[PDB]
């Protein structure tokens, strides 16, 4: 009766969805972007730009 | 109560005498425009936590700050702000003194409106010069405003005999203000325009204007002594934010400020200080036909009416207000319970009480109406507050004459129960060990090995381990091994041996030590080695060399002490290792380890010396072996027992090893050992009943604590339910000590009743049928804030006094001598007779004292009797009869009161006991038994004049001796049999001290023994 | 060093299941505990209102 899935699945609270950012994929995208922000911010890799 | 939150009126006060005010002078204008150190137009307000200036208060020389502070541009620090204000007032000062000379205008008037708008237009840089020549006023005050010089609607506009002005910025916020509740409130007085004022001549013309003007937000008046002529207040829709739960608008903020100012004035009225305004409140005029019932403005109007009447609050207000206390006040005023006063606000007129102390209706004429039909049953005088203490304080109850059921008390205490909380435990036993010693006497007696009593066979119980762990965990020490070793050396170096005339041992004996634990948080050895080598014990001779042995040493070697390992022989060895750790929980292996360890200790003694043994588990084999083996081959011996832990171990000391001697055990050692095992059994039975160390109490055990929590609204006569609850806790507690606390619990003032239950209290509570009830007045008088403390199991810390110890002794022997179903008589019952707590629940009393007591008369199961008749007299025992006489401490008290000797007092008392019907009796006499010792600080002696003079009580009485007592007793009764009781050396009494939850401080019980041998009692039957 | 590197919390709060990036606590223990004090003070006032 049970089904396996790679990602956490919280059910819908409401039947009228609307955008918020409180999930794992947005957190993933934000931390990846944060590391590339650090990667461009480091003074050893490029000040050259 | 309680209008909506409770107020403590009980009387009502008001400021009677009044300062008539002076008016403007231009000399004063220059004086207070010059910002002197002594006086200046501002005044700072500070925090109550950091005392940092977060707000300022300004007054009369400036009010025209109605524009925006972005347009003004003040700095953020108070010092820079005040010097900035100083220099700007200096520039405008020079300008206005250019345009007006002081000599001609020495004493001419001004428009305060023109002054405030002038300094505001100068600070806002808004072309003040057209406003400038309208400064000095004409014949009247307002006609210069009506016929305008230049119409300046940014400051004031005319409306045909009605002047509109925009009064703003009574206060000014500094940037470090951050809406903290400890910061002072602002009441929305720092915004751009919180309200609008309508100055004009007459209220009729103003109400003809209000026919057409809006009155949606309500209108406020002052009616007493207005600032610049008769006017109104029109608040706007700006709201106050600084209260975090509540959001109130401008009009409620102004009315709340004014009503709290009147509440402040009603307390400070002392009939000698005249104030600047007779009353403060505003009295909403036209909004009552707009807004309705159960609105906040209406409720504050009710409170302002009561404040103008002159009521006073319940809680003492602070001198400097806080947002925390203000929001608590608003939460109290929007609560519940609409009204109890007969007063209601009106729009036609204002109303004051028929018995109000205010005289403002006769002071000023218009608006204030005296009412005749409404009357108040309250008082006239002032009210004062009590001084709070941070410590919890004791309380003592007083009993009334009414009674209800103990089941009703049980129901009320079940309603008010706050039992399940963990208390702080404390310590049952502080001080030091006790000297329990006996020496061998040669010519004393002779006994055999089989006669000795032993450990009880119920030794390895879980309940016995529970009790001994409870005792050893509750007891408080430094190092127990330090205490034991100091005691055993101080008893070891006392007497002399029969061979040498000098003493036992000398200095420099080159001793050895067995069984060193070596863990004592530093100095990795037992803690007696260094002070005993230095001679710090001051009763010992110092040794020469010390060796420590045992399998836990740090400096010596680790050796199995049971199997004989030979080493260097020393003149003195000291065993300290048990047979429990090396044993395997068996009496047989314990006895065998005693065998082997004592054998090795005998064979390693360097003969002619001595040793000390400790024995945890002695058996038939142990005693029989040492009597058949060691006692022949020893010169003398010693067995002592210092006591810090509840255990069966003793300390056996030998003397003069390896010399043959016909030497056995004696009956004095037998009595010592019988009494040792007996006191072990009694104290184990005591420790078995007490609850554990880290428990939570819930009122289930017979001993323990109890607290309840009620709240008291004002000085109201509180309900019968809480009265039954408090009196039921009194019947549960049984006249013991109790402490209370008064503090605002989370928005409400609470009451705590903290005390402790006992089985003697249980038998007292079972003795009486109905519980009596108490006086609520002694609780309803208090208005101070008694800060609470954590619940502790033990109130006493330093230990019980020896007088408490002798009282416990006496209570114990009276409770042991009394039986169930018996009439008694207590001579000198004291304030509260403990004989109610001693006897069984079914036996009556016939008790009497010269002291008038407050015991609950009536509502008993078995009857009681309380009266006063000057008991050292006759004729009354012919009226009331008894069976056994208990006269504790009243003999010396009556003898010191009547200045008469014990011989005359005792012969009179035994005469009126020949009048009695009692067959047995026991009275407190004061007889020396031993040679008197003049105990330091408690009991000194007197040979000739024959007194004692207790210095602690400050009391003094003679003493009579036992042969003269025998002479009087046999002259009275030729048939009597007297038995002097021995001193309670077996500690049977200790249960009545422990179950009342009080530590003892064993120096006090040593002094108690040394004192109890100087006033004992006896038991006399009339037959024998 | 006896320097505070971890905290232990209990019964009045357990619902910290979301991400500490969404929460935003400071790095020093003193600033963290006064931050927790003032946020509990605000929620304290809210729940005592209601
Ligand atoms: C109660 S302690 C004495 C503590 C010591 N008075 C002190 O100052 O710390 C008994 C000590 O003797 C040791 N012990 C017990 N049985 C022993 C045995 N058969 N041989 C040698 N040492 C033993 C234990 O290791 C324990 O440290």
């Amino acid at each position: 009766e049970v089904l396996l899935l790679p990602i956490d699945h919280q059910p819908a609270n409401v039947t009228t969805p609307t955008l918020d950012f409180t999930n794992e994929l947005t957190n993933w995208r934000a931390r990846v972007c944060e590391l590339m922000k650090n990667l461009v911010d480091n003074q050893r890799y490029q000040p050259g730009w | 109560a309680n209008v909506w939150g409770v107020r403590l009126a009980d009387s009502l006060s008001s400021p009677t005498i009044e300062t008539r005010t002076r008016h403007y002078t231009l000399h004063d204008f220059y004086s207070d425009l010059d910002a002197s150190v002594g006086k200046e137009p501002w005044r700072p307000l500070r925090n109550q936590r950091t005392n940092e200036i977060v707000a300022v208060q300004l007054f009369r020389p400036l009010q025209g700050l109605v524009f925006d502070t972005q347009l003004y541009g003040f700095p953020g620090t108070f010092s820079q702000w005040e010097q900035f204000m100083k220099e700007k007032l200096r520039v405008l000062k020079y300008e206005v003194l250019r345009i007006y000379p002081i000599s001609t205008y020495n004493h001419d008037r001004v428009n305060v409106f023109v002054a405030n708008a002038l300094v505001g237009a100068f600070l806002s840089n808004q072309a003040f010069y057209d406003l400038l020549p309208l400064l000095i006023v004409n014949d009247t005050m307002i006609s210069d405003l009506l016929g305008t010089g230049a119409a300046l609607s940014q400051f004031f506009q005319s409306h045909g005999e009605v002047l509109e002005v925009a009064a703003g910025r009574k206060y000014l916020q500094m940037n470090n203000y951050s809406n903290d509740d400890d910061d002072p409130p602002l009441f929305a007085k720092d915004l751009s325009d919180y309200a609008k004022a309508f100055y004009s001549d007459t209220y009729e013309v103003l109400d003809r204007f209000f026919w057409t003007h809006d009155s949606s937000a309500g209108v406020l008046v002052h009616y007493d002594k207005p600032t610049n002529g008769n006017h109104y207040i029109l608040g706007t829709l700006t709201q106050m934010v600084s209260a975090p739960p509540h959001i109130i608008n401008a009009t409620d903020a102004l009315l709340l400020e004014s009503c709290l100012e009147q509440f402040a004035a009603n307390v400070r009225a002392r009939s000698a200080q005249p104030v600047t305004r007779l009353d403060q409140c505003y009295h909403l005029r036209w909004g009552a036909q707009y807004v309705g019932e159960d609105s906040l403005t209406y409720r504050l109007g009710v409170l302002s009416l009561l404040a103008t009447n002159g009521y006073q609050l319940a809680r003492p207000i602070p001198k400097q207000l806080t947002n925390r206390w203000l929001s608590s006040f608003v939460s109290q005023v929007v609560s519940d319970g609409i009204n109890e006063t007969p007063l209601w606000p009106q729009e036609r007129y204002v109303q004051i009480a028929y018995d109000s102390p205010s005289v403002v209706d006769g002071a000023t004429q218009y608006g204030y109406v005296r009412r005749n039909q409404l009357r108040l049953g309250m008082r006239i005088s002032a009210l004062q507050s009590l001084s709070d203490t941070p410590a919890p304080v004791q309380w003592l109850p007083q009993y009334t004459i009414d009674q209800v059921a103990v089941d009703e008390g049980d129901a009320m205490v079940s309603q008010l129960t706050q039992l399940p909380l963990r208390p702080d435990y404390g310590s049952i036993w502080i001080g030091e060990a006790l000297s329990y010693y006996v020496d061998y006497n040669r010519s004393h007696r002779v006994v055999l090995s089989s006669e000795l009593p032993q450990l009880p066979d119920t030794y390895f119980d879980g309940d016995e381990q529970y009790g001994r762990s409870l005792f050893s965990l509750a007891r408080k020490v430094g190092d127990r091994s330090l205490v034991k070793d100091t005691a055993v050396l101080k008893h070891a170096y006392q007497a002399i041996d029969p061979n040498t005339g000098k003493e036992y041992l000398r200095a420099g004996q080159s001793v050895a030590y067995f069984g060193a634990s070596a863990g004592h948080s530093g100095a990795d050895q037992p803690l007696v080695i260094e002070p005993w080598m230095q001679g710090k014990i001051s009763g010992v001779p110092p040794p020469s060399s010390v060796r420590q042995f045992g399998y836990d040493v740090a400096k010596g070697a680790i050796v199995d002490l049971a199997r004989p390992f030979p080493s260097g022989d020393y003149q003195f060895v000291y065993s300290d290792v048990d047979q429990v750790v090396d044993g395997h929980d068996d009496l047989s292996i314990s006895s065998g380890l005693v065998e082997s360890l004592l054998d090795s200790c005998v064979h390693a003694t360097a003969p002619g010396g001595s040793f000390v043994m400790k024995i945890n588990f002695p058996t038939r084999t142990v005693w029989h072996y040492i009597e058949q083996k060691i006692l022949p081959n020893v010169t003398s011996y010693m067995l002592i027992k210092p006591f810090v832990t509840n255990n069966v171990e003793v300390f056996f000391v030998a003397f003069g090893v390896h010399q043959q001697s016909a030497l056995t055990w004696t009956s004095g050692v037998y009595f010592f050992l019988v009494d040792h095992f007996y006191r072990y059994e009694t104290l184990s039975a005591i420790s078995r009943q007490l609850p554990s160390f880290g428990y939570v109490d819930d009122g289930s055990s017979v001993t323990g604590i109890e607290i309840i929590s009620i709240e008291n609204p004002g000085f109201s006569n509180m309900t019968q339910a809480a009265r039954v609850g408090i009196s039921g806790l009194c019947a549960n507690v049984g006249n013991a000590r109790k402490s209370i606390a008064i503090y605002e619990s989370h928005g409400a003032r609470v009451l705590t009743i903290t005390s402790r239950r006992s089985p003697a209290s249980a038998r007292r509570k079972a003795r009486l049928r109905y519980l009596p009830l108490i006086d609520p007045r002694s609780l309803e008088v208090q208005a101070r804030t008694i800060l609470p403390s954590n619940p502790v199991l033990f109130d006493n810390i330093n230990g019980a006094s020896p007088h408490v110890c002798l009282t416990m002794m006496y209570n114990f022997e009276v409770s042991s001598a009394v039986y169930d179903g018996d009439v008694v008589l207590d001579l000198g019952t004291g304030p509260e007779a403990k004989i109610l707590e001693l006897i069984p629940s079914t036996s009556p009393v016939t008790c009497v004292d010269i002291r008038p007591t407050a015991q609950p008369n009536g509502c008993w199961n078995v009857r009681t009797t309380f009266l006063e008749l000057d008991y050292l007299s006759d004729g009354w025992i012919t009226g009331v009869r008894g069976d056994i006489v208990t006269c504790m401490l009243s003999l010396g008290a009556a003898a010191a009161g009547k200045s008469m000797t014990f011989d005359a007092a005792f012969q009179q008392l035994v005469r009126v006991l020949t009048r009695s019907t009692a067959n047995v009796l026991l009275i407190q006499v004061n007889c020396p038994t031993d040679v008197i010792r003049t105990i330091k600080g408690y009991l000194e002696i007197d040979q000739t004049n024959k007194r004692y003079k207790f210095p602690k009580f400050g009391r003094d009485e003679p003493y009579s001796d036992m042969d003269s007592l025998e002479r009087i007793c046999r002259a009275a009764w030729p048939n009597c049999s007297i038995t002097w009781v021995p001193l309670s050396y077996d500690l049977r009494w200790t249960k009545l001290a422990l179950l009342e939850s009080t530590t003892l401080s064993s120096a006090s019980v040593r002094i108690a023994e040394l004192m109890y041998k100087y006033m004992p009692i006896m038991r006399i039957d009339i037959h024998g």
